[PDB]
């Protein structure tokens, strides 16, 4: 189709086949940033003429992995505290306001926090 | 004052014949930089996307404490320069 | 009126003078007092007057095919300035 | 002397307490050092640890004054105010600089509302298109001018290599005064889309890539085919066209025995109602700085909200510090300052000159009259430009040795520069002639100008738009950020853009294109470099080689120019779409 | 210590007549050692061409007026001579020295992007 391989989208429209070497990542088909060069166009070069594409470095896309984590829910509070879940080996500690009726991701980790009283609306 | 110190400096002739310098007060010192090349100032490297260049004066920025020093030095090197009035 | 009906080969005139001094006054007096007569005789001819501090007076005559002949009028008399315009043709 | 809440362009505040000796509000040592440390810790008590992910990182006033005047040891939800300002109020230090600008200068959703990003000293308010893309130490700073409006506001262009990152205002107390419009700063992303990078040759209903040697040869085979006679060679100049290219195109058509040169405007009267014969007839003779000392200003067929937003803020500033009264004639509009509306035509303007407005203007120490750029495109331009001129000449205060009270306000930068080099035909005999060879020097306002079906049309420009579609051969040009060009604003000041980046693809400098085309068409111009090109500029107007200098018109000569002159719709239908660079902007589409 | 072979002590000459004689003496030394340059550096040109190249470099600075520039030019010309005779320069540098050398029109440069 060449459209899911060369365009940046929020979510993939089809199932990622990890044996397809034209995908941007083994778990994601389309690029996850507007300036990111599509992997299909990158490998269409003179330097890839006689190389094995399967052995080239293909890390999994972080955008697909971070959103499979469940939304954290806070009980009896309006502020979520995150410090990378590692302390001195995590990220700087930040406080996340939960006033709105939505899941607000962490500025470093990407973990999406929410209030438990807003659980049903967000799951919808 | 009027000595052609460019004859014994060792710099190539293009600084005198082709390149043009700018004298400006950017907010307490006077600086001298060179106008970019029309072509060859930058071009994307096809391998890793690095910013290539053939301008060897691109990163050179002289500093002066007075406006008189900047003009006197530029004349002493025979440089083609224009003063950007503050 | 007079000889101020410029020929068709004459396409543009530009007058240069200064806001101050004493050399531009003869051209300043010439153009200020005579402009309506020239524009009346040459309704479509573009008469351009441009000033700059300290430049000497002159007239530029843009003839056919982009040809330009510039006459310097540094300190000339108003009567001779009128003669000079008559001699542009 | 550290500060967070002090800025002389705004009102005085004492809610930051960093200027203790509050010296900002107060008119005219270890305790002070201890005091500065104590105040600094209070701001950092609640501040979030966001510096790595915060756009103010290398240019943060809170960081620098924590380092300089503090010790080294020690949750508010966000809001939405538009797609242009990214708000993270956790970082706000509660300094009220946003409130003073949004209510006193802006008058607000505004054309100046994006300037609050500059005033916010911390990362509470940051540019949204610029978010996460660059650090201030990566950027090369280039001092140039704006061409999105006729003001010529002095902007600072920050480039990271080839790319242009952001546009920031730079100080100039004569034109813009530290402010730029949202168009002036958020249209830079149009320079990366729809760009003309390759010569394109039209073969049927398609365009194909071409070399410069061919694209300048197809024109020659196109110029020798249609064979335009004397006044059948039509050359058109658009809004964003530099002066070095207007003069080159003017001389090229002349060497082909032609004078049919014009702009992209739709002025019905072929000689513009102001006339290009005298400079004083079409410039801001009072100069932008002297708008401060205004007593009575007459706005004639102009909308400063859209025609020139930065200058519009100057009017509001005087309206607050004094008792200025501004009388406006024409179509009504929402205004940031009080206006006494008179009428929507020229009958009211003449009647206003016979009413209380004329009496105030007669006895005003420094009167002002402002005529819009769209007035010349309206039918009653002859009526206005004679009604006002007769009023100007009949009275004394309007034209004095110390004060000149007539000003024409344009909207497109290339206008005044074209007029000074005499790039406007002064005859309807030349203008009405049919065209066979058409050269669109960056002109895209052709929805109203005739284009014959058999005419050979060449588009030279830096963007692909409607004007490029009509072309038979497309020549790529360089945008203003890429060329060392010359622009003259509405007040007659010569300002030169400084080249920050190279043009993209195989695009060339705009005037070098015309000179090269001359050698192919037997009209070889004598120009060989920019210095020789700029020497020619002094041969068309002596003042053009005087950068940043206004050459005031002599009082005596300007009087004759005023004398010889003897529905006002707003010209702009959409603010976000004025020039080609704004149309390609994705950010401006979000504003729409 | 002792100076290397063909070394001259640096002196600031204050007399244009005395400077002129020193330049002419050095010019003769370049001509005399021209056959040596062809031998040591294995050049592909006759010594006659080498002497012609020497004269061109001396003719470039023929009309230098300022005395302070003459001394620096003379001092640098002596250093180069001591470099060539003692075979300190590598043969590649001397070969490229003789590798040195119609300008295109406006359109020709315009087509290729100019300079
Ligand atoms: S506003 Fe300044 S101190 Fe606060 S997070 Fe941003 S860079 Fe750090
Ligand atoms: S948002 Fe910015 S400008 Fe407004 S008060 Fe807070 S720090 Fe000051
Ligand atoms: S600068 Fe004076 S208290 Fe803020
Ligand atoms: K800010
Ligand atoms: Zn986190």
């Amino acid at each position: 189709s060449t459209k899911e391989l060369t365009t940046a989208r929020i979510k993939d429209i089809s199932k990622p086949d990890e044996n397809n070497l034209q995908q941007q990542a083994p778990n994601r088909i389309s690029p996850w940033s507007k300036s990111q060069k599509p992997r299909a166009e990158a490998q269409d070069n003179v330097r890839f003429a006689v190389k094995d594409l399967a052995k080239q470095p293909r890390p999994y896309a972080a955008i697909d992995l971070i959103y499979k984590q469940p939304i954290r829910y806070i009980e009896h509070d309006n502020v979520a505290v995150c410090d990378g879940n590692g302390g001195a080996q995590g990220h700087p500690k930040v406080y996340i306001n939960l006033d709105q009726n939505k899941a607000i991701p962490c500025g470093y980790c990407g973990l999406r926090f929410a209030q438990a009283a807003f659980k049903e609306d967000i799951e919808s | 004052t009027d000595l052609a110190k460019e004859l014994v400096s060792g710099a190539p002739k293009e600084l005198i014949t082709e390149r043009v310098a700018r004298i400006y007060q950017e907010t307490e010192t006077w600086k001298i930089d060179w106008d970019i090349l029309n072509k060859g100032n930058r071009w994307e490297n096809d391998l890793m996307g690095y910013q290539s260049s053939s301008d060897y004066m691109q990163g050179t920025i002289l500093k002066f404490d007075t406006r008189e020093g900047a003009i006197r030095f530029a004349k002493g090197q025979g440089w083609d320069y224009y003063i950007q009035e503050p | 009126s007079s000889k101020f009906v410029f020929p068709k080969v004459v396409k543009e005139l530009r007058f240069f003078l200064s806001q101050t001094g004493e050399a531009s006054v003869p051209l300043r007096s010439f153009l200020t007092k005579t402009y309506p007569a020239i524009k009346k005789a040459n309704p479509t001819l573009p008469i351009l007057i441009r000033e700059a501090y300290g430049i000497p007076p002159s007239v530029t005559a843009r003839l056919e095919k982009g040809h330009e002949v510039k006459t310097n009028l540094e300190g000339f008399s108003a009567d001779q300035i009128a003669k000079t315009l008559q001699s542009i043709a | 002397i550290p500060r967070y809440c002090y800025h002389e362009k705004l009102a005085v505040a004492g809610n930051c307490r960093m200027c203790l000796v509050a010296s900002c509000a107060m008119p005219v040592t270890p305790k002070i050092k201890k005091a500065r440390e104590g105040v600094t810790e209070m701001l950092l008590e609640n501040h979030p640890l966001d510096c790595p992910v915060c756009d103010q990182g290398g240019e943060c006033d809170l960081q620098e004054q924590s380092l300089r005047y503090g010790s080294d040891r020690g949750a508010v939800e966000n809001k939405a105010i538009g797609p242009l300002i990214k708000t993270s109020m956790n970082r706000c230090i509660h300094c009220t600089r946003c409130v003073r600008f949004l209510n006193d200068v802006a008058g607000a959703n505004s054309e100046l509302s994006a300037n609050v990003i500059d005033l916010c000293p911390v990362g509470a308010l940051t540019s949204k298109p610029y978010a996460f893309r660059a650090r201030p130490w990566e950027l090369k700073r280039t001092e140039t001018i704006d061409v999105h409006d006729a003001l010529g506001s002095n902007v600072r262009v920050d480039t990271r290599g080839i790319e242009v990152m952001r546009v920031l205002p730079r100080l100039n107390d004569e034109i813009n005064e530290e402010w730029i419009s949202d168009k002036t700063r958020f249209a830079c992303d149009g320079l990366k889309t729809q760009r003309l990078t390759k010569p394109l040759i039209r073969q049927g209903n398609t365009f194909v890539d071409a070399t410069w040697e061919e694209a300048l040869a197809t024109i020659a085979e196109g110029f020798q085919k249609v064979q335009p006679k004397e006044n059948e060679i039509k050359a058109i100049v658009g809004s964003l066209t530099d002066l070095e290219s207007i003069v080159a195109l003017k001389d090229l058509v002349n060497k082909l025995g032609s004078e049919n040169v014009s702009t992209d405007g739709d002025a019905t009267t072929v000689p513009p109602a102001h006339g290009a014969d005298f400079r004083s007839n079409y410039i801001f003779n009072s100069t932008i700085d002297n708008i401060e000392e205004a007593d009575q200003i007459l706005l004639v067929g102009t909308n400063p909200r859209h025609e020139a937003a930065v200058l519009n803020a100057r009017i509001r500033k005087v309206w607050l510090r004094s008792d200025l009264e501004v009388h406006h004639v024409g179509e009504e509009f929402d205004s940031t300052f009080e206006l006494n509306h008179l009428g929507s035509d020229v009958n009211a303007l003449a009647k206003a000159l016979t009413g209380e407005v004329g009496k105030k203007l007669s006895e005003a120490s420094k009167p002002l009259i402002i005529i819009g750029s769209g007035v010349t495109e309206t039918q009653d331009a002859e009526a206005v430009y004679a009604t006002v001129a007769k009023f100007v000449t009949s009275n004394a205060n309007i034209v004095t040795p110390e004060w000149n009270g007539f000003n024409l306000l344009h909207r497109e930068a290339s206008r005044v520069g074209a007029l000074d080099v005499g790039f406007t035909t002064q005859s309807p005999e030349v203008a009405n002639t049919k065209a066979k060879f058409i050269y669109l020097l960056g002109a895209d306002e052709i929805v109203n100008k005739d284009i014959p079906k058999d005419a050979f049309v060449v588009y030279q420009g830096h963007h692909g738009d409607l004007g490029a579609s009509f072309a038979d051969v497309i020549l790529p040009g360089s945008a203003y950020t890429e060329k060392t060009a010359t622009y003259v604003n509405t007040e007659g000041r010569v300002q030169s853009t400084r080249a920050a980046t190279n043009p993209p693809g195989v695009a060339r400098e705009d005037w070098m294109i015309i000179r090269a085309l001359s050698e192919y068409l037997g009209a070889t111009l004598p120009y060989d470099n920019l210095y020789e090109m700029r020497s020619r500029l002094a041969d068309v107007a002596p003042h053009l080689l005087r950068h940043e200098v206004v050459e005031p018109v002599s009082e005596g000569i300007a009087k004759v120019g005023f004398q010889s002159l003897v529905l006002l719709k707003n010209p702009i239908e959409n603010f976000y779409f004025t020039d080609v660079i704004s149309k390609s902007s994705p950010t401006m589409a979000k504003c729409v | 210590t002792n100076p290397t072979a063909f070394a001259q002590t640096t002196r600031y000459v204050k007399d244009s007549t005395e400077m002129r004689t020193l330049v002419l003496n050095l010019y003769r030394r370049y001509l005399r050692h021209s056959r040596g340059f062809v031998n040591n550096y294995n050049l592909d040109i006759p010594a006659s061409q080498v002497r012609t190249k020497i004269r061109q470099e001396f003719e470039r600075q023929r009309f230098v007026k300022d005395l302070p520039l003459k001394n620096v030019l003379y001092m640098k010309a002596q250093m180069e001579f001591q470099e060539l005779v003692n075979f300190w320069k590598q043969q590649c540098h001397v070969m490229q020295y003789f590798e040195s050398i119609k300008g295109d029109s406006f359109v020709q440069k315009f087509l290729k992007g100019a300079q």
